[PDB]
């Protein structure tokens, strides 16, 4: 809501995939610590989630959430980080298919290679929440793979 | 109590040269 | 980042150590 | 090898460790005999800068907490010299200095400031603080050397002629001469001008109160290099030059 | 205890005091709100209806044979409560960037760091030279005196 | 005039060690077998 | 998969007084393979969102 | 004496009147401001729950077996205080432009001016005489009667 | 500027003296 | 020498700092200096700086 997530920086080194992808406007390349980052700072959809609540009245919610809210802030500053240095590979989907992927949605007849669905319960996303993934080091067969696909 | 200019002088010359001092313990 | 200390002082200060909810993996000597 | 001050390794570690940080973190550490026998490694090249050159030793089983390859970055700046008439460094080793200094200077841990990137992706291609002040003079370039101690400052001349006819050349660091409390130079003062747009007044305060123990060291260092080493194994002027 | 969650929200809000709310327990001395703090905290006039239907079944309590007495001023309300809080108090994402300490052998590979005290150990000694041998390492030592506040501070500086 | 300590496994130590020259020396010497060997 | 500091967990003890909140169900529970599977996959479209 | 410093204070800004408040020391009397005269003069809403705090605390002491009265009209009090002040009473930098008077035989070098009058002092001719030979002074004399208030006069306007 | 003043006036006004703060140098001739 | 100040850098003779405690600000303000008389040597100066 609110915000732009998609800009073309440079000429990139792998030509299909000059994109680059941002979760809540946060930029990927200020490095942060989770001791120190994710306080102090909101985001536009939280902003009215929050304030639609506190009008509503609703106060233990909203306590939970403002005091939860670094794990969210933290957790999505580590997938930025890891979805825009990591997966960037010959392998990624490339800027035109991207494009074409929403309103391939919204025309409800695929003519290409169609996305993939799962299905998952209820508590599963409570959990999503309260969870949160932490790289602890990168992977093995890293840095060797430009051989492999070449 | 009062003051004066010579007196003052020594005075100011005295912390400043105490401050170069402390600056100059680094120097061996 | 990972940190090796003496068993003794982590058994000292094991209760500092599961207070801050931090991993700790030890051989007791006996 | 002597400390700037004496003794201040046996002191307790809590006064040492003052607060939070990279630096913070960095500082109560103490060195081993591999970096010992590395900064003796560090001298001898200094001690040697026409047939020394340095690089990195980098293996795939490093891992170790990116704070010290950022001070690495940080400090290597100050402590070589590139461009002018001679050089210390390969181009990867100064890239990746650069790149640190880049990587330090986008780290941000205790306030966070507007930041004004450029058009490309390169190193320090970007403007930081209230005033627009440009980093990308650091950027390593060896035709002058404007991120190390050759940027805009002599090092090498000539006074009178040698018993050797072939060593003609003196070699001062830092462009200062044995026969010096408080000098500064063009290099460190544009340091700690970088230094204070970004903000960062912890080491502003460090690196202004450690400048007498860099200047007195580089100082020795010189009069090693113009005094002992004058012999008939000089490397030749023209040599030196090309 | 206090009547009423509304009444300890409200008095949360304001400063953070945690008072407790009745549940019928035992004899012990009730606080009450009246007009002149009502219009001070600002409740909804449903909670004010609250308190006084309270107010009520605690009369019709008395009469059918437990203390209860009102507070009329905030200065007479923090000295009843006898506590202020200092505000701030911000969670952050962890505790320490450090996520694990050790002695085992086996991690000496994976290990990042190392502290040194002169120490009761068997395998100290190796431990200590295994890991000495990287290139690249973090180590710390202890200058005598009380290590544990060392090594806490360190441990929370790291 | 003594070195400043550097520390040794676990425990601190003060010592010189081998001279500069003689560690120049055998650095120069075992780079350039590193640099024939093969 | 990293756990929140559990100073904010004082909320399920407030709750005892609260009962009438539905947030948290009171949760007390370890959750299940096919649930951690499930919030595993939610975290790969999460990876993947394309 | 009255049950508060910020009715004190509030009249203190009103005329400036200086009353005391009472501390628990003898039986005394007090005074009290009721509706009227708080809406008159417009204390916070907050000083009336303390004013009717301790009136009720007097309440207790008195059923625990001392003297309150109140004020209702502004014409009352000022009866009541019998005084009214004199609004601003600024003050200046030092008293007066003269720093020093001294009568000291080795400071007629650097004294300024001088009175003049019959006294009993084995030096007043020497010191007389020093400093009329001065080439600029500023010398005054007595014209008998009352020395005191001229030389208070002087010393005022000097 | 200062002023010189017969002891015995002074000796009298010393209290108005006291009380707007003003120095005095005085020989008491006995 | 404000610009050089908020520039962090200098290059010429630079301004002093000295050292003060926290009570020293109220005393500094319940006191006041107050010239006496002039300086003794004021009007002979020129002859010495020329």
């Amino acid at each position: 809501w609110a915000t732009i997530d998609v800009e073309y920086r440079e000429p990139a080194p792998y030509v299909h995939a000059q994109r680059y992808i941002r979760y809540c406007g946060i930029d990927s390349r200020e490095l942060i610590n989770p001791t120190t980052y994710g306080i102090g700072m909101t985001y536009h959809c939280y902003n009215e989630m929050l304030r639609m609540l506190v009008a509503a009245g609703k106060d233990s919610e909203a306590a939970y959430f403002r005091s939860m809210l670094p794990f969210h802030m933290v957790r999505f500053a580590r997938i930025n980080q890891i979805i825009n240095e990591d997966l960037h590979s010959v392998f990624s989907l490339p800027d035109d298919m991207f494009n074409a992927l929403l309103p391939d949605l919204i025309a409800g007849a695929h003519q290409n290679a169609d996305p993939v669905v799962l299905d998952v319960s209820w508590i599963s996303l409570w959990f999503a929440f309260n969870r949160s993934f932490e790289p602890t080091h990168r992977n093995e067969m890293l840095e060797v793979a430009p051989l492999i696909e070449s | 109590s009062s003051d004066s200019g010579p007196l003052l002088s020594v005075f100011a010359l005295q912390e400043i040269m105490q401050k170069v001092r402390q600056v100059q313990a680094d120097y061996m | 980042a990972m940190l090796l200390a003496p068993g003794d002082v982590i058994k000292r200060s094991s209760e500092e150590l599961k207070q801050r909810q931090i991993q700790i993996n030890l051989i007791d000597w006996t | 090898y002597i400390a700037p001050n004496p003794r201040i390794s046996s002191i307790t570690l809590t006064q040492r460790i003052t607060t939070t940080g990279p630096f913070a973190i960095l500082t109560g550490s103490t060195p081993t005999a591999q970096q010992l026998n590395d900064v003796r490694k560090i001298y001898l090249a200094l001690m040697f800068p026409g047939q020394i050159i340095l690089d990195l030793k980098i293996d795939p089983g490093e891992r170790m907490d990116p704070a010290v390859r950022m001070v690495a970055g940080v400090v290597g700046h100050l402590l070589f010299t590139a461009g002018g008439r001679f050089t210390n460094l390969t181009q990867n080793m100064a890239r990746q200095l650069d790149i640190a200094l880049n990587d330090y200077l986008l780290y941000m841990y205790n306030t966070r400031v507007q930041v004004n990137y450029g058009p490309t992706g390169e190193p320090l291609d970007f403007q930081i603080g209230r005033n627009q002040y440009d980093c990308n003079v650091f950027r390593a370039d060896f035709a002058t050397g404007t991120g190390y101690n050759g940027w805009a400052t002599i090092d090498v001349e000539y006074r009178e002629p040698a018993p050797y006819v072939h060593a003609q050349r003196y070699i001062r660091y830092c462009g200062i001469d044995s026969r010096g409390i408080g000098m500064t130079y063009h290099c460190y003062n544009e340091m700690l001008r970088m230094l204070v747009a970004a903000g960062k007044d912890s080491e502003a305060a460090y690196f202004r109160s450690m400048l007498p123990f860099h200047m007195v060291r580089f100082a020795r260092i010189n009069q090693i290099i113009n005094e002992d080493l004058h012999s008939v194994f000089s490397l030749p002027d023209d040599m030196f030059n090309a | 205890v206090v009547l009423t969650e509304e009444i300890a929200r409200a008095i949360e809000s304001k400063y953070g005091t945690k008072i407790d709310v009745y549940r019928d327990e035992v004899p012990a001395q009730i606080i009450e709100v009246e007009r002149s703090l009502q219009k001070e905290l600002g409740i909804s006039r449903e909670g004010v209806a609250e308190q006084t239907e309270r107010l009520r079944d605690l009369r019709r309590k008395e009469k059918s044979g437990i203390t209860i007495e009102g507070v009329m001023s905030q200065k007479k309300l923090l000295s009843m409560i006898g506590g202020v809080e200092r505000k701030m108090a911000p969670i952050g994402a962890r505790e320490s960037a450090v996520m694990l300490v050790s002695n085992s052998i086996k991690d000496v590979v994976r290990a990042t760091a190392y502290f040194t005290a002169p120490t009761g150990d068997p395998h100290w000694k190796e431990v200590a030279r295994e890991a000495s041998k990287k290139k690249n390492i973090l180590a710390y030592t202890s200058t005598g005196g009380d290590v544990k506040t060392e090594f806490l501070h360190l441990i929370d500086h790291l | 005039i003594k070195t400043t300590p550097y520390l040794e496994g676990d425990v601190l130590s003060s010592d010189s060690g081998p001279l500069l020259s003689v560690f120049a020396l055998q650095e120069i010497m075992q780079k350039v077998r590193q640099v024939q060997a093969d």
